[PDB]
């Protein structure tokens, strides 16, 4: 019977439109009887759709406020207030933007040097280190073509061990062909956070970023 | 030389499939390392197209797999749904793509009344016509260089390249050379076309070790089953250095190693070569011609040999020497993975085709004229067994073969030579006893054998067993004592030395009550 | 039959102590077993045809 | 051409060939192809991955042509086993492909310190 | 009323000796006296577990069968059957090892050249890529001494985009202070996996990896016996 | 008249395992009542019967104790306690296995170039240097056919002047035909000495494996490598 | 009681100016007033010696003849005669110069390469082969200073197994330091005989001699 005012995603906050806040109410018993109220009525189009996707014999109501990113980047505290008929005190919860926001530090690491003599594929790595809100968005580019999200594997954003503040980390790997690397294409990781001016840090690597033997024979 | 081996040359047509087997030494490194199938493009760079670590290239996605058989000691690559861009040069191999351990395959697919016959056999050509040609000139014509030149014309006239060969509905032509693969036209005033395609038969791939043995099973037809078969090798050019022949030839280097087995009820025989060297790897064409040589028109059958020098077969003494009166104790190896078998021993007699009749086997049958002078120990176990043969004369000088009754072929040969000297262990000749009272026999032995273990064994047909026996250590003498001689204490006795398991010189005396 | 059933054994041993490196049946064991199976009759006429012709292929060779 | 040496610890592969001269009376050619591989990333102690990275590579002909396997030989009646070597017990520049190289590190597993063995060249360290 | 079968944890198989399978029975709001049956009865009697209340009740008994280091490795199929009063048909499950087991590729990646030109804290990466069962262990070594697990960060094992079969990958990150990286000691990644020969493989990076060699060829002529 | 107990030979002790100890008594004037007790008498016998292979005004009486090489090679003293009817005090001459040994360093040396230019017969040299007891065997071989003792020369195992411990050296010379060399027949030299563990050392040389006239070194720098396929 | 007569020493004949024909006995115990006589007496007398007893007497009265180098080369036979009172009859001894000599083929031989990889000492061999009288000299020079006789080892002059005329051989050996070899000063074996007009064959060796091999280093990446 709990209440969660889940924040917008980071996708539509950078590119798209429907920056919807998701006030989910999970674990109520009978059938219905909900009432959802919010504080900034700026396009209030109340949808609920109470599904069976609830994991128990107690349903959910996933309320949505649509079209709000202009109030979100400002920082007005959005407050979701749900009246459910099994009590009279409403489930009230609030959330806003985060206070400390550090910015990512993209590092596009090259292929490891033993992968190139196998001639199968090569492995580009994109570490993104030290951001203070948790949400991040990694994209990859070849030339200037955005690659679709089933060609690269992206791990989660976990907390790193720090004796500074609460900072995080992300890794994304792209295995690309050996001939496309060996010819000399340019591959770019693009890490997007809400704590950047241009909202997309981008790094780029190609094949081009000394043996010197001396035979002292006899 | 890289120890990998597979097909030098593959062919197909479009839409087809191939399966390419590459053979490697089955040590414990080769069977767990990655196997690749790369493509040898120009400028340098063999790009991996499939691998044994999961990687399947986008070109070969959904239409190839690489499956690895370690026990056989090979791996195979199945390529489906071919096309004319799947031609060119490839490599199979083990490991990193640039560091050797590879075989260069050259796969050339091609574009797809077709008479496909094998070399040397005979062809039926069905020539129908129109029945306004009842009694005309029922013939063939060949288009040599795109020009209709006569072959056989309805009355016995045959061009003398084809004499004694072709006869006259359908026609039939025997003994197909490679100069019979043109575009024939039957003709009775109308013409019919049919193209002959004589096929060279493909080599099998024999992958043997160094100092090993190879069995060539030459199953030609039963309609050629009366003709004098042969086993050519193929030179760098065009000829034949015939190894064995059924007409009483044998190659002068294959003395003692070769064996042509007798035929079957349907022709299929086998040749067994042992002790393979580095110059034995080549192309071997077994065929059947009355001349005893590869002429033209004989139905060949070819193998392609590879003598792997990374050989698991241990370097044994290939010549043993014993004096005229002495003993030899040869060690014959076998495969450690199969212990319990019957184990043989031959004397290679040439002079008919190269037979090899058994002297002794392990289950206890010793030949008739080798009673008391031959024994087959199973010592030391795990991949060896001793064969002791004493009382040597110069009628024992020859080659002897260490066979097994196992699914593996370590069928080694070893030559025994008779050098001038005298034996070490010195026993009396053929002593006698008197019933009841005792018998003592002396066996001298020189200073070399003074650390060894001595015995006396009563030779049964199933092998010795060491017996009473004293061993005086100051005076070099080991002595038998048969205390109250009965009837069941007779037959041969052997006084030889040993070292734990590795038996040595033995000398024989027979007792007569 | 008893003279024939021991003629398979007198043969099969001799195709074992004379050709130890073999897997097929060298035609004399196959003659000797068919002369056991008769004691059908037309199926053994081939093996006496093959051997005699191979012995008429010995009069020149 | 014949193969004199196939050292797999220095990766030296001396092969040789007497290119005769049927036109020169006593001016023949005796070739001596040597084929060193320099590993360029291997350590100094190759069995211990803490050691500094090796930069000097010394290849003495006598320390790699050596035959440290005993032989058997025949003297006028008998067989004697000789030790045809003059120098045996080296340091190794490259791993051997057929040989298993291992390193023992102390990992913990909680309330202990289990000295586990790791594989420095796997695909050659498989048991049976 | 459901049953799950949990394969043994990997750090029990590789490092230690014993490794118990686990049979979990979640939905049980009754029955303090039920029984489990483990079909590989190789003497060592399987051990019932606690009541262990899960969410909204559901006293979840579990069964820990010890000694599964010999059958599980050679490939013997384990089976757990569980009786409970809410249905007469007892709920069952089965497991064994995987048979595919591709080896991992460990790669140890040096820092980028724009983190060591600060002298603050450099970041090294360890990529275990391309193994078929999804279970690994990634441990770190400073020279030859194992760092604690609360110094580095390791992500969960994740499934790759397909270039053939199904394969997995895990990465880890070690932040070492810059004066260690400059002074010239080595850090090692150590990946443990079932498919590996001796249960652990190890790569090592240091400052000089990631060149003035002095090949000297004494006695190029001279006698070679 | 002095009593001297000699050593087993090395062609016996290595190729044949016999340790016959040869105790001689030289300088006896007239008599014949010599006795040879041996305090390690493990049942063996003696020899006597003095001839005149002396090159002196008096002649020596020998006594050869037969044996095999297992007492001697383990360290065991043999003491020819000899009495003789001139003086009532008997003489003594003892021996044991000579310890503190050093193994040879065999070296095989190719032909010089002036013989390969004069093109008649070339001369291969075998030098065994640095071994501690005097006695050593040098055999020669061609392939593996052991050459007969009447084709090569072998000098005595003299003492070499070195600074440390006293050590010895021996040489041998084999003159073979020039086309036998230039074709490439492998000649071997075997030095057998009792300080070696396997008691024999071979060396083998030919035209290929000694002093080329065209070397070409190839130094394959290989970056991510280190296996030697 | 035999008469032995010696040839002149080879070292005494090459460099020196005297050459003594010496007549010694072995086993007399008498003759304190018995002299010697030689038909080659060119005015110069025979210098007698002390009797020089061996073990239990066995005197050896030495009659030494100095100066006589020049008749020896041109072929004069020397006959020593002693008339001693052990038995009245005098004893003679006749000797000349054997003329069928052969010249020493001298081969210096480098160190083995197994030995100068260890860098402790190297070992130089000097083989003098094929000369018919058995007396010979070997000298070892470093650059041009002679080394003393306690630095090198000289074997005896053995008879060689030869197909035609009987020949002889002698090998010698010198162990020098490896830094003295690598820095490169020469060494030399100087073999002396009597079949030579120069009286001393001399062979030289150093670190760079013997038609050096052509080397073709190449780097593949």
């Amino acid at each position: 019977p709990r209440l969660s005012l889940h924040r917008p995603a980071l996708e539509d906050l950078l590119l798209g439109s429907e920056a919807n806040l998701t006030c989910t109410l999970t674990g109520l018993r009978d059938a219905s009887g909900v009432t959802f109220t919010w504080t900034p009525s700026s396009g209030k189009s109340a949808v609920q759709g109470p599904p069976e996707r609830d994991l128990c014999g107690c349903y959910s109501v996933s309320s949505v406020l649509p079209g709000c990113a202009e109030p979100w980047n400002h920082g007005k505290t959005f407050t979701c207030t749900a009246a459910y008929p099994e009590s009279k005190t409403p489930l009230t919860a609030t959330l806003s933007k985060s206070g400390n926001t550090f910015r990512p530090e993209v590092h596009l690491l090259p292929p490891p040097s033993e992968e190139l003599a196998l001639n199968e594929l090569v492995t580009l790595t994109c570490l993104a280190r030290g951001f203070s809100p948790k949400d991040v968005l990694v994209r990859w580019l070849q030339g200037s073509q955005e690659l679709p999200r089933e060609k690269y594997l992206t791990w989660a954003s976990r907390q790193e061990p720090s004796q500074g503040t609460t900072t995080f980390a992300v890794t994304s790997i792209l295995r690309v062909a050996a001939e496309d690397w060996k010819k000399g294409d340019t591959f770019s990781c693009m890490v997007g956070h809400e704590a950047l001016p241009l909202a997309f840090t981008q790094k780029t690597i190609d094949r081009l970023a000394h043996v010197n033997v001396s035979v002292v024979m006899a | 030389k890289s120890p990998i081996f597979g097909p030098e040359e593959v062919n197909s047509v479009e839409g087809n499939s191939v399966s390419i087997t590459c053979y490697y030494p089955p040590t414990s490194v080769n069977r767990h390392t990655r196997k690749y199938w790369c493509r040898q493009g120009a400028r340098g760079g063999c790009i991996t197209l499939i691998s044994s670590e999961g990687y399947v290239s986008s070109k070969y996605a959904g239409r190839a797999n690489l499956t690895n058989f370690p026990e056989n000691g090979t791996f195979v690559v199945n390529i489906a749904q071919l096309s004319q861009d799947d031609s060119g040069r490839y490599k199979c191999g083990l490991g990193i793509n640039s560091r050797g351990l590879s075989f260069d395959v050259s796969l050339e697919v091609s574009q797809g009344k077709v008479y496909t016959v094998d070399l040397g056999r005979t062809v039926t050509i069905n020539c129908p016509f129109k029945t306004e040609n009842a009694q005309k000139r029922k013939s063939l014509y060949k288009q040599i260089g795109l020009y209709p030149v006569l072959v056989i014309d309805s009355s016995g006239y045959v061009n003398p390249n084809y004499t004694g060969r072709i006869r006259l509905f359908s026609v039939v032509i025997n003994q197909l050379r490679l100069s019979d693969a043109g575009q024939y036209l039957c003709q009775a005033s109308n013409k019919k076309n049919a193209d002959l395609q004589v096929l060279k038969p493909e080599p099998e791939l024999v992958y043997e070790d160094l100092r090993g043995s190879v069995t060539f099973h030459c199953a030609l037809g039963p309609e050629v089953a009366n003709v004098a078969k042969f086993l050519c090798r193929q030179s760098s050019g065009e000829n034949c250095d015939v190894v064995v022949n059924t007409l009483g030839k044998r190659a002068p280097a294959f003395e003692g190693r070769i064996l042509l087995n007798p035929q079957d009820k349907d022709g299929s025989f086998s040749v067994v070569i042992t002790g393979l060297r580095k110059e034995d790897a080549g192309r071997y064409l077994c065929g059947a011609h009355s001349d005893g040589q590869l002429q033209e028109g004989s139905p060949i059958q070819a193998w392609q040999l590879f003598v792997n020098e990374e050989s698991t077969i241990p370097r044994s003494p290939t010549v043993v020497k014993g004096v005229a009166g002495g003993s030899v104790a040869v060690l014959c190896p076998y495969n450690r993975k199969e212990s319990k078998s019957i184990k043989y021993w031959c004397l290679w007699e040439g002079a008919q085709n190269g037979r090899c009749p058994l002297l002794v086997d392990s289950e206890g049958w010793v030949k008739a004229q080798y009673e008391g002078r031959l024994s087959l120990l199973e010592e030391p176990g795990n991949g060896t067994f001793t064969v002791i043969l004493n009382q040597l004369t110069s009628r024992d000088a020859g080659f002897y073969w260490c066979l097994t009754n196992g699914d593996t072929l370590w069928r080694t040969t070893v030559e025994i030579k008779i050098i001038e000297g005298e034996p070490n262990l010195k026993v009396p000749g053929n002593v006698t006893a008197v019933l009841g009272e005792t018998l003592k026999v002396p066996c001298h032995f020189p200073c070399k054998f003074s650390s060894y273990e001595k015995y006396w064994c009563k030779w049964n047909n199933t092998g010795c067993q060491a017996l009473f026996v004293n061993c005086d250590e100051n005076s070099r003498l080991v002595s038998l004592t048969l205390n109250l001689v009965t009837r069941a204490d007779e037959g041969w006795y052997w006084c030889g030395v040993k070292q734990g398991h590795f038996y040595g010189e033995t000398a024989a005396v027979y007792v007569a009550v | 039959v008893e003279e024939a059933k021991k003629k398979a054994k007198d043969q099969k041993e001799e195709d074992y102590r004379n050709y130890p490196t073999i897997t097929y049946k060298t035609l004399e064991l196959e003659i000797a077993e068919s002369d056991v199976e008769v004691k059908e009759e037309t199926e053994a006429t081939r093996l006496e045809k093959i051997k005699t012709d191979r012995k008429k292929a010995e009069e020149e060779a | 051409r014949i193969v004199l040496v196939d050292n797999k610890c220095k990766c030296a592969r001396i092969t040789s060939r007497i290119i005769r001269s049927s036109e020169d009376p006593n001016e023949d050619i005796v070739e001596r192809n040597i084929r060193i591989i320099v590993p360029l990333n291997n350590r100094e102690n190759i069995s211990d991955p803490t050691s500094p990275l090796r930069t000097r590579f010394v290849y003495h002909l006598s320390d790699l042509c050596k035959k440290c396997d005993p032989t058997e030989v025949e003297l006028d009646n008998q067989i004697v086993t000789a030790t045809q070597s003059n120098i045996c017990d080296e340091t190794c520049y490259t791993y051997d492909r057929n040989k298993c190289y291992t390193a023992v590190v102390p990992l913990v597993y909680g309330g202990e310190t289990k000295m586990v063995e790791t594989a420095l060249t796997p695909d050659a360290c498989y048991p049976d």
